[PDB]
């Protein structure tokens, strides 16, 4: 799906929406296959500290007809 | 790789053909074939699933069988040769209404229920009393090394109904014909009417070429490709009929059953390259009396693999409305290509090749 | 009509079958197999003592399998005594027990008959019904049958018994031809086996019906490859039951050699045998009826045939048989043990036709001209050419009769055949009698422009009479003769695969 994706999006679970949206940079890690993305925390991550945050992907053209042909009275 | 793929059904009227045409499906298994047999009347049989093809190939040797189960009909038959699928049909006299249709929307017309054919000339020495078993001779064999095989072939037993070829289709193939003497009717009851079949008109075995390629094969007799028949020896009933060891119908039945798959006879089109003389593109628009060169390859499938095709009859046509000039194209450095000199007349003129030969694929190309 | 055995032993099939049982040993099983299915069918081993020692070798006294298969090769073979201990003499006795299977069972009961051993047989019945009330399978149910073959007679044999009747109801129908159960080929020799052997040792008649037994054989012999040792001695064992027993004898009857051309000959000879093709020489045969098909009127009735060997021939040579076909009744009589003893057998008689006064002739189509008649005799052939054209037609006039009657004759082929000699076309036409049964054909060339597309050209003319009574077909050149249809006021697709002509352009001159 890397090909397919149209956007990425993530900001943090809080009320400030329009704030908590979070700086993303794509970025190759060496060794591994794939694209990757490194997000920068608003406030650093102690040790054994938790943080809920939402990530938005779309893609498309995942969606293919089957069967590729129909009539009209046929449905899709 | 086989123009057609090895998915194959296969339609029963009984589980007990497969014994008895052990010798058969054998024969056809080791070529890589992958047989699925099923039930004529089995509810579960369907053809086609969301618009594809479950089996590339269909043999049905259901030939007393009234009715297809589950989603098969003649119209869905019908659709399977037009997606380019190779369909064998054996019968007998039993056969059902369905077979009859199927022959007529291919042009081949099955005789009345019940008829056989009769000869009472060349009927075999084995025969029940009846004059139904007829030896037929290799001479009344097709004259294409393509679809028969180039080697020589014994006698071979058929026994089944006669069916007539319509002459207003051209497409159709008479691959076998009957005796001079041969002719099909009821045999209990006289024949105050004109035969259905008679003479060299009766045809045992016809083939089919679609203009998509699908090949279609008609056998009017089931026992024919029978263990029974292969193994059996053959001697006309008739005094002084030499006794052979063995038939011919083994080796008459591997030779077809390669046609109608595709393993034979399969031709394809290459790349085709016109530009003046001199140069190395084609120009947008030639001038009057210039002077141009054609090109074309073609290949044939030998062994599965393509090779250059070895077709000297090739011939191209200069047509606008009728055809102002045709030649044969010279094989040269394993391409056809000629070169001529355009008409005096501007227009819309088209290149065309129409390499149409019996028993191969029918190959057409217009530039 | 009674049902006719539509499948048995030939004499070819049961040396085949003594083939496939004459095969080297590998288990104590094939042993078993092998040496007891030779048995059944009266084979002998011609290395029986080293079977016996082989038997010997492999037996092994703490095994109920091997010791079953043991006792009964021993049995079959001839001397074949072997040492058993008293250890084993218990094991059997212990393997007759509520919590062991009906095979167990059916395997300790025939050791220790085969080795004589004494066994308590009520008790191995109460054992073997207990266990077969959870094990109600058919297989079960058939070794079940042959324990109470091994059991004495005091044995409360009545409820095994009673399965059989529900066997039969279990039994699988083809329709009208073949019984047979579920589990194939084997399950039934074995039951056949089974039953007639119980049967037999209790002294009481199989329940089967003849026609069931019919059937039921017919689907044993059904298929005639027995890959497996067992198939083939479970086969065998049923062939020998049925070819000798008490109660019922199969009476198979066939024809000896083609009847459709027995007009030659005039004799019919019927082979008489039982299932493996021993024949019946004590048994008489008589021709119950005959009738012709044509009418179905009775020609000849309560005629007997005699046995001249191992055949039974009846002559009719003061009944002289008109052409057609007639359908012969016969019964088999003597031994009461008999089944099937009635078959019906069709007999087909041939005659030769004559072709005379044939009479080749055309008429002018004014009739200004009486019409010019050239008389022709087949297979003499007409000379001189004969001409159908826009002013004279051509008719062909010919009788039919048989030569050894003189009766009128219709056969069922009747055409005339105009091959063009150049192009290799034919055209068929049918001729059809008058009133007066002389065949009467004429050629308008007119009219008879549709049937040769009108082409013009020398045809031969050829006579085709057959019949499926006729001896000798003709296939006549009658004479040669020329059509010339009025001229046409004026084909290419036919070459579908050929060059087409080379075509070129013209260049216009300079100026
Ligand atoms: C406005 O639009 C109109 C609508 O199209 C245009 O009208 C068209 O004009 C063209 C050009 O003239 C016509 O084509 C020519 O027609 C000629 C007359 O037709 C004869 O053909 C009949 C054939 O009958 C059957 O033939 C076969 C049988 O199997 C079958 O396939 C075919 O379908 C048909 O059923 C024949 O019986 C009658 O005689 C007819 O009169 C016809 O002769 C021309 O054929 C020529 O040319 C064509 C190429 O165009 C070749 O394919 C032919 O083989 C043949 O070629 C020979 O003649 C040429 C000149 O005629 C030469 O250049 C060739 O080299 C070659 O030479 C040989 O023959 C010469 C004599 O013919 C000899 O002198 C030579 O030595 C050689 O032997 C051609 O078909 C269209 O018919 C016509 N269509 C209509 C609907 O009317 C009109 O032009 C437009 N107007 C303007 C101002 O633009």
């Amino acid at each position: 799906l890397e090909a397919r994706l149209a956007h990425l999006g993530v900001q943090v679970k809080g009320e400030d929406e329009e704030e908590n949206n979070l700086e993303v940079r794509e970025t190759k890690i060496k060794g591994k296959s794939g694209r990757f993305f490194t997000v920068k925390l608003p406030v650093a991550l102690d040790p054994g500290a938790k943080i809920s945050v939402i990530v938005e992907t779309v893609y498309t053209h995942v969606l293919h007809p089957y069967p590729t042909q129909i009539t009209q009275s046929e449905k899709q | 790789v086989c123009a057609s793929g090895p998915r194959t059904l296969v339609l029963l009227d009984n589980l007990n053909v497969r014994e008895t045409h052990s010798l058969f499906f054998r024969s056809l298994k080791d070529r890589g074939f992958e047989l699925t047999f099923k039930t004529a009347d089995d509810p579960s049989l369907s053809l086609i699933k969301y618009g594809e093809f479950l089996y590339d190939n269909l043999i049905i040797f259901s030939p007393s069988v009234e009715d297809f189960g589950g989603n098969i009909n003649v119209e869905t038959i019908s659709a399977f040769i037009d997606g380019g699928g190779s369909v064998l049909v054996a019968a007998s006299s039993d056969i059902g209404d369905p077979l009859r249709e199927l022959g007529s929307e291919c042009g081949i017309e099955f005789d009345e229920e019940k008829t056989a054919v009769i000869d009472h000339h060349n009927y075999d020495i084995s025969d029940l009393g009846q004059h139904t078993l007829i030896v037929a001779d290799t001479e009344n064999l097709l004259k294409a090394p393509t679809i028969v095989g180039k080697s020589s072939l014994n006698p071979i037993l058929f026994r089944g109904v006669g069916m007539v070829a319509d002459p207003d289709n051209p497409l159709v193939l008479d691959i076998l014909t009957g005796s001079s003497t041969s002719y099909s009717f009821f045999p209990d009851k006289p024949i105050t009417q004109y035969p259905h079949a008679v003479g060299k008109n009766t045809l045992l075995i016809a083939g089919l070429q679609a203009r998509n390629n699908a090949r279609v094969i008609f056998s009017g007799s089931l026992d024919f490709f029978s263990d029974s028949f292969f193994n059996s020896a053959v001697q006309k009933a008739a005094p002084g009929s030499q006794r052979y060891s063995q038939t011919g119908n083994y080796e008459l039945a591997v030779a077809l059953s390669r046609w109608v798959f595709k393993e034979e006879g399969v031709l394809r089109v290459g790349p085709v390259s016109h530009h003046r003389v001199g140069e190395t593109a084609p120009p947008n628009a030639y001038t009057v009396t210039d002077l141009v060169e054609y090109s074309i390859v073609i290949q044939q499938l030998s062994n599965g693999k393509w090779v250059p095709f070895d077709g000297d009859d090739i011939q191209l046509e200069f047509v606008r409305i009728d055809p102002f000039v045709r030649t044969f194209l010279k094989k040269k450095g394993g391409k056809y290509s000629v070169q001529f000199k355009l008409p005096d007349v501007y227009g819309v003129f088209q290149f065309k090749v129409d390499y149409n030969r019996l028993g191969y694929t029918h190959l057409y190309s217009s530039t | 009509w009674a049902l006719t055995p539509t499948h048995y032993l030939t004499k070819h099939d049961v040396e085949r079958l003594k083939a496939s049982l004459d095969r080297p040993f590998t288990n104590l099983e094939s042993a078993f197999y092998s040496i007891v299915g030779l048995s059944s069918l009266g084979a002998q081993v011609p290395d029986a003592k080293k079977a016996c020692t082989y038997i010997r070798s492999n037996l092994d006294p703490s095994n109920v399998d091997s010791l079953f298969y043991a006792a009964q090769a021993s049995q079959a073979l001839s001397g074949c005594e072997i040492s058993i201990s008293n250890e084993t003499k218990d094991l059997l006795l212990a393997a007759v027990s509520e919590d062991s299977s009906v095979t167990q069972i059916y395997h300790a009961v025939a050791a220790l008959s085969g080795f004589g051993l004494p066994l308590a047989s009520q008790e191995a019945l109460s054992a073997l019904t207990a266990r077969l009330s959870k094990e109600e399978t058919v297989l079960a149910t058939v070794q079940a049958l042959q324990t109470a073959s091994h059991l004495s007679q005091q044995a409360d044999l009545r409820s095994i018994v009673e399965e059989i009747e529900d066997l039969v109801a279990r039994l699988d129908e083809l329709g009208g031809v073949y019984l047979q159960f579920e589990e194939g080929l084997e399950t039934t020799a074995l039951f056949v086996a089974a039953t007639y052997k119980l049967m037999d040792h209790v002294g009481t008649e199989p329940s089967i019906k003849e026609d069931q037994v019919i059937q039921l054989m017919n689907a044993i012999f059904s298929k005639k490859n027995f890959e497996s040792l067992s198939e083939a001695f479970s086969v065998a064992s049923a062939a020998a039951v049925l070819s000798h027993n008490r109660y019922h004898v199969p009476v198979v009857v066939v024809p000896e050699g083609s009847a459709s051309d027995t007009h030659e000959q005039a004799i019919l000879r019927l082979q008489v045998t039982n299932v493996l093709s021993q024949p019946l020489t004590q048994a008489t045969v008589k021709l119950e009826h005959a009738k012709s098909v044509a009418s179905r009127a009775t020609v000849l009735q309560k005629t007997s045939f005699t046995p001249v060997g191992d055949v039974f021939e009846l002559n009719f040579m003061n009944v002289k048989f008109s052409s057609g076909y007639y359908d012969f009744l016969v019964e088999v009589e003597g031994d009461n043990r008999y089944i099937a003893n009635t078959v019906e057998l069709r007999v087909k008689i041939s005659t030769e036709v004559g072709i005379t006064n044939v009479d080749l002739s055309t008429v002018d189509k004014d009739q200004s001209i009486a019409p010019k008649t050239t008389r022709v005799t087949y297979p003499a052939k007409a000379k001189g050419t004969f001409i159908a054209d826009s002013h004279q037609n051509f008719a062909l006039f010919f009788q039919l009769v048989d030569v050894n009657t003189g009766a009128e004759l219709t056969p069922h082929q009747t055409f005339v055949r105009l091959h063009n000699q150049k192009t290799g076309q034919e055209v068929v036409f049918v001729a059809e009698p008058d009133n007066k049964n002389v065949y009467k054909f004429e050629l308008d060339t007119s009219e008879r422009k549709i049937e040769f597309d009108s082409a013009s050209g020398t045809y031969t003319l050829y006579l085709i009479i057959g019949d499926a009574t006729l001896k000798n077909p003709i296939l006549w050149n009658v004479a040669d003769v020329v059509i010339k249809f009025p001229e046409e006021e004026a084909v290419l697709s036919q070459n579908l695969f050929t060059p087409k002509q080379e075509i070129q352009h013209l260049f216009r001159e300079p100026e």
